[PDB]
């Protein structure tokens, strides 16, 4: 349970702490309510864990791509500011902390990544990122190298894979679409093969992280590091004599860092609502409060307008916001967290050499997307179920032995499946692209994909797939039949059905009944190890559907 | 909600338990 | 899979005393507790060797002795070891025809024969002579009723009249069946069938009859004499009819020539219960009681235990039974002989159907039969290759097509084409698998392959059919990389169109031939392009896929 | 005698030179 009468203030680490425990020391002067500020590691893990049960911090500082996952999990306050509030921050600092339409958490201020280089080491920095590998060869002969960031963070490494077209979310039509993830596409790859070949080429190492870059920037053994504003203040304490710029460009294209808002949440669980309301409006969100926190570590753009017009004259704000401008705002969406996780094993693997870029960046796009949450292969099994009982009742079948019932769907089922797919237009354009013989596989998925749209195009109605799942049910081409002509007089019964309705509904075609029998051969082709491949083995491993389909036909 | 996608797990277990 | 231990599975054919037999295993049930369960599956002959190859199956088969080499052949039967003591029991030509390279490979339990079962108040003296059969039939069809009806479908009952002139299957030659000899096509067995095809031109005979119909007919009373062996007797005996059972009549003078079996117990190699089935053959069925309860239920013929066929000897049917089984001959035991019953079982449908003449259909049953060599196969199997690029070559609207186009048509369908020209040239496709885990899975698109030729013949697709077919296969718009899709789509259009006219046509009375023909479509797709290498040009060209040689014709001129 | 499998085995042999 959490304390009534006090505020408890969760910020990360590498933020300034110790100037917002000023701000309050201010605010237990004025109003007695004791304020502690604390930086616990892995928060942004901490606050959903012990949030959950009721516990933790009143307020909760992050950047807000993990409040929208914060705010579904009913961990969040909403907010309510009076518009006069509202009117003092920058409208699109409050949509990064807007949530279906609810106000989450009071935006602080905009950080975004820069480069950050040394003067006297470098007095012009790189414009590309391929200039890189020859500086740090120049440089190697005088004891030190060129760049050295964070590679344990995907945060850092981001911005270079997005570059040449990476993404993670696509925005359509207002809105991020879960089911279209950029994270293995041409550009993602090129930008991850380039950072892996700056490892393999030992122009820089896997095992950097943020301790290792700030102290060998800060102590001038590398020219070159990528950090946010937060780091500045340990730069200016060191000897270094630093410049902020544009990161460098990968294949002609400007770096695509992920602009981040730094925001404050009230825990839905805190008993101090008001207290922290007063504390965020009137002390924290002021020039005064924002400068405290400010010269403890800059915070980068203030949402604060009056605040942001004096600090905007600074020059690595200037670039601060320019490469903002040149990347995007992430989304707060709650399947961030599952996106940043992919990438974050996806870009350690590829730089310990462990993965391939190709086969690192294909798991990260199955993570980030999780087959549209999982919800394609759950329309596929629900179509499973569908194609076991459309067999079952269809004209005929109830009267036949169960032998012969289990022996035509052991061969059918997959192509009644197909049918069914392509009539409840299955996204399979997606290409899952989920391994467990290359060109093989994607061969038979395009064959796949063909088929269906060769079914659209002939405008199959309702009617006809009925036919046609009938005329595949009754083949007599199944194994282990007795009587195999009944079985031919069946499928000849469904022919017929066919050539009436199409004769009487579309008599201007009088080929369309052969036409659509040609479309049969192709739905034997599809292999039904194929259609487990793609949407059943996370659900029964190795075991065959037919076995499964035998069970649910004599189940009941 | 999944629901037949746990069906499915129904029958694979079913079938597992033999 | 796997058989289960601690109980008894027979198979037995359903024309046997099952029900006899199963009696016989309540009694060994009721002494040692151990179940038996009597089975008749149907194509048993064939299941049996299908399934014991996987270690599955029952542990007991019973069947005429002729397939019982091929099965030890195959390792599928477990060498019986009874004691001299059991052995004098049996008559030793019994245990000839179970015997197979110096081995006991199954017990032998009865010799059946056909004989001439005719109807005595409608035929007090049957004929002597098959050439007395027509005017008889005259005769007969005058009082609303026929003279001779037996199953036409299995050779079994025809081989008695094409043996008689001189057909001889495989020449015994020092000892031993000569492989290389086979007497199919000689002068004897094309009159032997002639007479037969004959017979159903003059409408004496029905070329459909099968083993339904024939007994049907002849226990109804509604035809004079029907050819069968001793299982058939019960049913007579419940029917009105009051009959006789006598030698098969003479052609051109000589006596009809039946084939004689031994029915036979072989024990599955893979059972784990050798002696229990070891035990119930010997000293359970192998008796006076146990044989006569099987024998209460269907005859068995004249049976090789001496006790018991000593009295049955005195009956007679089972004179008349042994009277045409030492004028016929006891069928070898030897692989070959599936190969000759499936050659000549397709000879004389085709040749009593009118479909092929009898010397072109004996002809190819020569050839079927006498192969111990892939050599041929392989080589018309390659000639069809050939035939099936230059086919396409030549196609109506495919020289127009780009080469690319071409080529990628041929990529998919050159299989399917292959297939309707195996099909249509009866390419031979029953031989070894030229020998893993899915070996399986290879061996059942063999049968897939096998089956859908079947259907093919059932279909009678006739050749101009078969053109039609080759392009409707040929003009897929399902070929990848298309430069133009709907102008393939118009090409198998036109095919289409020209099937539905021509079966309109020619065959008014099937309004559903069109579609039923391309029903068959999906199965060629389903034998891959691999399985026709794997079987008949790896020799030749290795890895190497037959999809790039023929890009290369293609691309040749 | 053998003429289609020499026939294809020249096929193969050809296209082995490339
Ligand atoms: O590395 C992925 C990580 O990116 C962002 O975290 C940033 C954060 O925005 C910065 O203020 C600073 O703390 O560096 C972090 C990266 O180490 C996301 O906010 C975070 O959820 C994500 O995991
Ligand atoms: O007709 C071919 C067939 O002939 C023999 O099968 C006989 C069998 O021996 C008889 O006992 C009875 O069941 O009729 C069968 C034919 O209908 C051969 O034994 C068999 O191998 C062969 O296929």
């Amino acid at each position: 349970k959490i304390e009534e009468g006090k505020l408890v203030i969760w910020i990360n680490g590498d933020k300034g702490y110790n100037g917002l425990a000023e701000v309050g020391k201010k605010f237990e002067k004025d109003t007695g309510i004791k304020v502690t500020v604390e930086h616990p590691d892995k928060l942004e893990e901490k606050f959903p864990q012990v949030a959950a049960t009721g516990d933790g911090p009143d307020i909760i500082f992050w950047a807000h791509d993990r409040f929208g996952g914060y705010a579904q999990s009913g961990l969040l306050a909403e907010i309510t500011p009076a518009a006069a509030f509202q009117d003092k921050l920058y409208p699109f600092t409050w949509d990064a902390v807007r949530y279906n339409g609810k106000l989450i958490a009071y935006p602080i201020a905009v950080e975004a990544l820069s480069l950050i280089y040394n003067k006297d080491l470098l007095p012009n920095p790189p414009k590309t990122w391929e200039e890189i590998p020859a500086l740090d060869k120049e440089l190697k002969a005088k004891g030190k190298s060129a760049l050295m960031f964070n590679l344990q963070e995907p945060y850092f490494t981001w911005p270079l894979i997005a570059a040449d077209g990476g993404y993670a979310f696509k925005y359509a039509a207002g809105k991020y679409d879960i089911k279209d993830v950029g994270v293995d596409n041409a550009g993602a790859k090129a930008g991850l093969t380039f950072l892996v070949d700056l490892i393999k080429n030992k122009h820089m190492n896997a095992d950097t992280d943020y301790s290792i870059a700030e102290a060998a920037f800060n102590k001038g053994e590398t020219a070159m590091t990528i950090n946010g504003p937060w780091a500045w203040s340990n730069i200016d304490t060191s000897a270094v004599n630093y410049g902020v710029t544009v990161l460098p460009t990968f294949k002609g294209q400007p770096s695509k860092p992920f602009v981040g808002v730094l925001s404050a949440g009230i825990n839905a669980a805190s008993p101090n609502k008001e207290l922290a309301k007063e504390f965020l409006e009137n002390y924290l969100l002021t020039d005064e409060g924002l400068e405290a926190v400010n010269k403890d570590k800059p915070l980068g753009a203030v949402a604060l307008k009056s605040y942001e017009e004096e600090l905007a004259k600074d020059p690595r704000i200037a670039a601060t916001m320019e490469n903002a401008q040149k990347g995007e705002i992430m989304p707060n969406i709650p399947q961030m967290s599952a996106f940043w996780y992919a990438v974050r094993t996806a870009v350690i693997n590829a730089a310990s050499g462990r993965q391939t870029v190709d086969a690192a960046l294909a798991a990260a796009q199955t993570n980030a997307a999780a087959e549209f949450i999982d919800n394609v292969c759950e329309l596929a099994a629900r179509l499973l179920f569908s194609t076991v009982e459309w067999a079952r009742h269809a004209p005929f079948f109830p009267e036949l032995p169960v032998a012969d019932q289990v022996a035509l769907l052991r061969l059918s089922w997959s192509e009644l499946f197909v049918l069914n797919a392509a009539q409840a237009a299955l996204p399979l354009h997606t290409a899952p692209l989920l391994a467990a013989r290359a060109v093989a596989f994607m061969d038979q998925v395009r064959a796949f994909q063909e088929q269906v749209d060769k079914l659209g195009r002939l405008q199959v109605d309702s009617a006809e797939y009925g036919c046609l799942k009938a005329i595949a049910l009754f083949t007599p081409d199944a194994c282990g039949l007795s009587d195999p002509a009944h079985v031919e007089s069946l499928q000849e019964k469904a022919q017929v059905a066919l050539t009436e309705y199409v004769r009487a509904q579309y008599p201007s075609q009088p080929q369309r009944f052969g036409r659509l029998l040609l479309r049969l051969p192709a739905l034997r082709a599809v292999p039904a190890s194929l259609i487990s491949q793609l949407f059943f083995m996370r659900l029964v491993g190795k075991t065959p559907i037919e076995t499964l389909i035998r069970d649910m036909l004599l189940s009941g | 909600d999944y629901k037949f996608s746990t069906l499915l797990m129904m029958l694979k277990d079913m079938h597992d338990s033999k």
